[PDB]
């Protein structure tokens, strides 16, 4: 059970190995109640062509 | 400072370590990185034309 209701995200398969960026990345711990990041809908931008 | 304090709450950029003007030229390079990213693209589409 994640904070501040989020669900886990999808975890991708790739085929091919890709170049990856390498940030230091947020968990849901890190993120606050009224922030940006528990607001994020990135599905609607998914697609197989992308 | 309340303002500034109003501002750490939207954005939490962990705001007991952060300056204001490190994270004002990282927006500022970033805008103008895209913009020459657009223009490239446009240059690099004009060529391919």
């Amino acid at each position: 059970v994640l904070p501040f209701g989020l669900t886990p995200k999808k975890v991708y398969k790739p085929e091919v190995q890709l170049r990856r960026p390498n940030w230091s990345k947020f968990v849901a711990e890190d993120l606050s109640q009224d922030c940006f990041w528990t607001k994020v809908k990135e599905d609607r931008f998914e697609n197989n062509e992308l | 400072e309340t303002l500034y304090k109003e501002l750490g709450d939207y954005f939490v950029f962990d705001p007991k370590k952060l300056s204001v003007e490190e994270f004002f030229m990282d927006l500022h390079n970033f805008r103008n990185m895209f913009l020459q990213a657009v223009k490239e693209n446009q240059k690099r589409r004009e060529t391919e034309e």
